[PDB]
Order: structure tokens, then C-alpha cells, then sequence
């Protein structure tokens, strides 16, 4: 839970995996997507009008 | 990543394939297929020279397509500045569109005249002020030559058709521009291309890393973002029982 | 009498170097268009036993022993002799390194004509010289046709 | 004299692995185009 | 426009700026003189307009 | 941003941004020859207002 900062240099060897972790995040979010019940669907609620 | 970036890359491929040389096609395809590259790595990959490289790189700088990066490790790298590139493309297509539209508008006008002795064109109004006393034809002021009409009236439909078919050819670029305007663009940097480094070689001389400087304020343009088998088992247990006995 | 002169000038197989013997053997393999058996070697170099030379010839990647029969076959640079295989190779490319026509002629001597007709098909990215259209390093046509926009429109574009 | 100079080259680079062209030329006294096409066929 | 190795550019533009500076004036701080054939230096516009019968 | 200290020299202009904003004293003056192009651009980026103040 730390905001990234360009003042921090990090470790280059570990931070090469940054975009790999990013595309892992994208793939995982893709996996995590699922249809929602209309009884609680705020997307349907905001798509009322 | 985002498919709109992929559309941008394929747009660049289509644009160069339709408007530039094969060498430009190869260079831009290679540097998109890879990332920021050193010059000697390009010479290794394409087996080329600085003599051949010069005009192509110069033209790519002229169209503001690929920003050139230099750093000391001096090692020279190259990356496509996306917003400056698309703004240059938009400006060029806008200029082409306005140019050809005004060409068609001007070609819809009366063609005019010329005096072929002095090889000087004459407008319709210049013909009007240069008429004879007979109110029939027009005589030149210097060569005193009867004015002969310009030949562009049949060219009006030809330029219209060239405009139409050129718009048809350029239409995928227009659609990609529309999708780009739908999208929101993040500006390319050298270190951004470093984050998407695509190494061609395992023997490249260049250290494709960014090494920043402290105590420096150097500002420059182009950088701006404001059973049997059971037995052996039981014999295995026989060995283990004997092994635990001595222990 | 020419045959007698050639027989007198025929250097014995006991050359100064086993490398020279193996070089002449690789010449004999390359000049034959078929996988030649070990008896062909026993014909060419007049010795019978398995040698360090024969063992290193087996160890050669370009010279492949046949465990089934013994037919030593020359192994080329590329096992591509069809444009379908050539396009599959080009699509299977991992970097933008081009490929010379010479080692492609090795194994596939009728590859240059195929390259020419593929370029006329605009299915490749060939490199040709300026003296003449002499094909060189090639790449896969990742995009559409190279001959895309007509010459007058490209001309007025260059005017732009 | 292809085969003789071929074996002779093998002793020569055995004498010195960085054998130069000029050192090769004085060790041959032969047609140079014939000399150059022999050298690259085996080594540098 | 052709291959620019970025080490002729600087002196080429310096020469261009030098020569237009010379054409404007040849009475500058004495690092150049910029004479033509023959040994008489080229007169620039300041030399044409200076005192004692230069145009004024 | 920080400004240099311009040294007039020859027929061109060099800068020196001491800028004093390192982790230390920043004793790195950017000895950079200012391009005529960038001077032109930054002169294009002046106010009318500012012209009148400067006497243009």
C-alpha cells in the first residue's frame, strides 16, 4: 500500500517485472469480470435513464 | 496493451506503406517490432550503413515521427513521439485536404488564358481588360499576341475524381484518427519505450537504460509535456525398519 | 594419356591433414545430391575402419548418419524448399534479421525464382540491389501491399 | 597447387594463429586471388 | 537533407551566419577579416555608409 | 525554471545554468550554445505588453 514515486529508484532488476505485473493485473481483472444480478446492479440503476 | 495503440502502430504501417519508400517501411516496422534501438544494432540487423541511414532518419525527423534520443553510457536511441506524430499526421492530412479541395474549387472556376510567346498565364479578368477594339478576342500587352484559353475545364472532373479516390484510399487513416480521438493519448518517452523494451539482440553493445542527472536543468524541445509388486514395497519397508534401528 | 597423368598426380589418401581428408570428403558429400552410404566413403577414402575422422563426421551437424541404413546425408542451412514453408518460417521469425539468398539456395536452389514471384505477389519484404533487382535479406510482409497507392498520388504526396 | 598450399596453410597457422595476409603472401609467392579464395574457405 | 553526421552541421551553419554577418558588416571585432580576391577586403554596407564620402 | 548567465562570444551565445538545486551546490553550468531557433521561438512567446515595456 505505497504510492509509487519517481524520487524512489527502487531495484532495477525487480522493477523490470513492473509491466509484467501490470499485464498480470489486466489478465486477473479480465478473469475477475462476471455478470451481476439486476437486484443489486448499480450499473442497471445508473442505466435507468 | 491497449488495442488503440495497436491500431496506431498498424496505422503507421499503412501510412508508410502507402506514402513512403520501402526502406522507410522496413525501418519503421523494425523499430516498432522492437523498441528504442542503438544505431549499430540497426546496422547489424539490416546490414546497412550510415550513408543509407542518413536520408531516411532525416526524413523521419522532418515529419516529426520518431524522436531521437541520445545518452552517454554517447548512445543514440529512437522512439516514436505519439502526440507530436499524430498531430503532424493530422496537420499534413488537413493540409492535403484543404489543398486538394481548394484545387477543385479553383478548377471549377474558368480556366483563364495565356500568352505562349512570353509563357505567362492570364486570368479571365486579365483577358477582359486586354481585349481588342472588336470586342471579340484578347491581345497581349507585351507580345501583342492573341490570348489562347487555358486548358483546365476537363481537368475539373479529373481532379474531383482524384480527390474522391484519394479520400477512399485515405479513409482507413480517417477511421483510425476517429478512433484515436475517441481514445485518450499518453505521450511517449524514451523511458516509456524502455518499459516496453523489445531486445532484438543478445549481443547488443548499448545499455538500454536511462541514467538521470542531478544538478542539471537542461531543457530542450521534443521532450515537453506541459503379488510381486507388493513385495518390493514391503522390502522397501524392510530397509526402512532396519535403517531406523541403527538410528 | 590424360588419365595416366591424372593417376600419377592423384595424391594418396594419406594426406598431410585429417582435416584436409575430411574437407575433401565433405566436398564428395556435397557434390552428391543423395544421402550416400558409408560404402561411398570407403570408396572415396581408401580405408575401412571407423576413424576419429569418421567419428567427427558423424559429430558434424551438416553430415547426418542414417541409423536405418548408413546413408550419410548432407544437412543444409534451411529445410525449406516450398514457399509455404518459407512463409511459415517468415511468420515464425522472432527478430527482424533478414536472410541471404545463398544459404537458402543451399537446400532450395529454386528459391530465388520463388522469392521473385513472392515479391511480385508482394507477400514478402525483399531487399534488392540498385544495380539490378538482386534479392538479399528478406522479411515477412507484416502489412498489406507494398504497391498500395498509385504513382501519381504518391508523386503529389511527395509534392506535399 | 590447391591441395599442397592447403596443407601448407595448416602448418602455417599452426605456427602462428594470427597469421597476417602479408605474412601469408611472403610464405606463398603465389597468385593472390588464388591465395585469397583458399584462405577464407577454411579459416581467417 | 542527406546524411547529417552532426559534426559538419555546426560549422556549416556557423559559416552561413558568419558570411551573412560579413555581408552586413565587415567592421566587427577583429577575430575575422573575411577578404575576397584580391587582398583588398570586401566592403560591406557599413563600409559603404561610413563617414567621409560613404553615401551620406 | 532557472536562467543561465549568457556569455557573449564570437558570433554566437552560450549559456551557463548554475541553478544551485542539486542535492549539493549544483556546480554544473550548462555550457550550451543557445540555438537561434529556440531564441526565435521564445521571442515569439513574448507579450505585446512586454514589447511596450521593452520599447518595441
Amino acid at each position: 500500500g505505497e504510492k509509487i514515486m519517481q524520487n524512489d529508484r527502487g531495484d532495477v532488476i525487480i522493477d523490470r517485472y513492473l509491466t509484467l505485473d501490470q499485464e498480470f493485473d489486466r489478465k486477473d481483472d479480465d478473469m475477475l469480470l462476471h455478470p451481476v444480478k439486476k437486484i443489486i446492479d448499480l450499473d442497471g440503476n445508473i442505466q435507468d435513464d | 496493451d491497449r488495442p488503440i495503440d495497436d491500431i496506431v502502430k498498424n496505422l503507421l504501417k499503412f501510412v508508410v506503406r502507402g506514402f513512403y519508400g520501402g526502406s522507410f517501411v522496413l525501418v519503421l516496422d523494425a523499430i516498432l517490432f522492437h523498441s528504442v534501438l542503438a544505431e549499430d544494432d540497426l546496422k547489424q540487423l539490416l546490414s546497412i550503413n550510415k550513408t543509407e541511414l542518413g536520408p531516411l532518419i532525416a526524413r523521419l525527423r522532418s515529419d516529426r515521427l520518431i524522436s531521437i534520443h541520445k545518452q552517454r553510457e554517447e548512445r543514440v536511441y529512437y522512439y516514436v513521439k505519439y502526440p507530436h506524430a499524430i498531430d503532424a499526421i493530422k496537420w499534413k492530412v488537413h493540409q492535403v485536404v484543404q489543398r486538394l479541395k481548394d484545387d477543385l474549387d479553383k478548377n471549377s472556376e474558368p480556366n483563364g488564358y495565356m500568352c505562349p510567346i512570353c509563357l505567362t498565364k492570364y486570368t479571365q479578368l486579365e483577358a477582359v481588360q486586354l481585349l481588342n477594339f472588336d470586342r471579340t478576342e484578347f491581345l497581349c500587352s507585351l507580345c501583342d499576341e492573341p490570348l489562347v484559353e487555358d486548358d483546365s475545364g476537363k481537368k475539373n472532373k479529373e481532379k474531383q475524381d482524384k480527390l474522391n479516390r484519394l479520400m477512399d484510399q485515405i479513409q482507413p487513416i480517417i477511421d483510425s484518427l476517429k478512433k484515436i480521438d475517441d481514445s485518450r493519448i499518453e505521450e511517449n518517452t524514451f523511458e516509456i519505450a524502455l518499459a516496453r523494451l523489445i531486445p532484438p539482440q543478445n549481443q547488443s553493445h548499448a545499455a538500454y537504460t536511462y541514467n538521470p542527472k542531478k544538478g542539471s536543468t537542461m531543457f530542450r524541445p521534443g521532450d515537453s509535456a506541459p503379488e510381486e509388486r507388493e513385495n518390493e514395497k514391503t522390502l522397501n519397508d524392510y530397509y526402512a525398519a532396519l535403517a531406523k534401528k541403527q538410528a | 594419356i590424360a588419365a595416366a597423368a591424372l593417376q600419377a598426380n592423384q595424391t594418396d589418401i594419406s594426406k598431410s591433414h585429417d582435416s584436409s581428408k575430411l574437407l575433401w570428403a565433405t566436398e564428395y558429400i556435397q557434390k552428391k545430391g543423395k544421402p550416400v552410404l558409408v560404402n561411398e566413403l570407403l570408396d572415396y577414402l581408401s580405408m575401412k575402419k571407423d576413424d576419429k575422422v569418421i567419428e567427427l563426421l558423424k559429430k558434424l551437424d551438416r553430415i547426418e548418419f542414417d541409423p536405418k541404413k548408413g546413408t550419410f546425408k548432407y544437412l543444409s542451412t534451411y529445410d525449406v524448399h516450398s514457399p509455404s514453408e518459407l512463409l511459415k518460417l517468415l511468420r515464425s521469425q522472432v527478430t527482424f534479421k533478414g536472410i541471404s539468398c545463398k544459404d537458402l539456395k543451399d537446400g532450395w536452389p529454386q528459391c530465388d525464382e520463388t522469392i521473385n514471384q513472392l515479391e511480385e505477389d508482394s507477400k514478402i519484404l525483399v531487399l534488392r540491389t540498385k544495380k539490378d533487382k538482386t534479392p538479399r535479406y528478406v522479411w515477412y510482409n507484416s502489412g498489406g501491399n507494398l504497391k498500395c497507392i498509385d504513382e501519381e498520388f504518391v508523386k503529389m504526396w511527395e509534392n506535399v | 597447387p590447391k591441395k599442397e598450399i592447403l596443407d601448407y596453410l595448416f602448418k602455417l597457422f599452426d605456427e602462428y594463429d594470427y597469421w597476417s595476409l602479408k605474412g601469408l603472401k611472403e610464405r606463398t609467392r603465389q597468385p593472390e586471388a588464388h591465395l585469397k579464395e583458399c584462405l577464407d574457405k577454411v579459416a581467417t | 537533407h542527406n546524411g547529417a553526421p552532426h559534426h559538419a552541421i555546426e560549422e556549416a551553419e556557423s559559416l552561413l551566419q558568419f558570411h551573412v554577418a560579413t555581408y552586413m558588416d565587415n567592421d566587427i571585432a577583429g577575430q575575422p577579416q573575411a577578404l575576397q580576391k584580391s587582398g583588398r577586403p570586401v566592403k560591406s554596407i557599413r563600409a559603404r555608409l561610413k563617414g567621409k564620402e560613404g553615401r551620406i | 525554471n532557472t536562467q543561465p548567465t549568457i556569455r557573449k562570444d564570437g558570433l554566437k551565445l552560450v549559456g551557463s545554468w548554475k541553478k544551485d538545486r542539486a542535492t549539493g551546490d549544483a556546480d554544473e553550468p550548462e555550457l550550451r550554445v543557445l540555438s537561434t531557433e529556440e531564441i526565435l521561438n521564445i521571442f515569439k512567446h513574448i507579450s505585446v505588453k512586454d514589447f511596450t515595456s521593452l520599447g518595441f
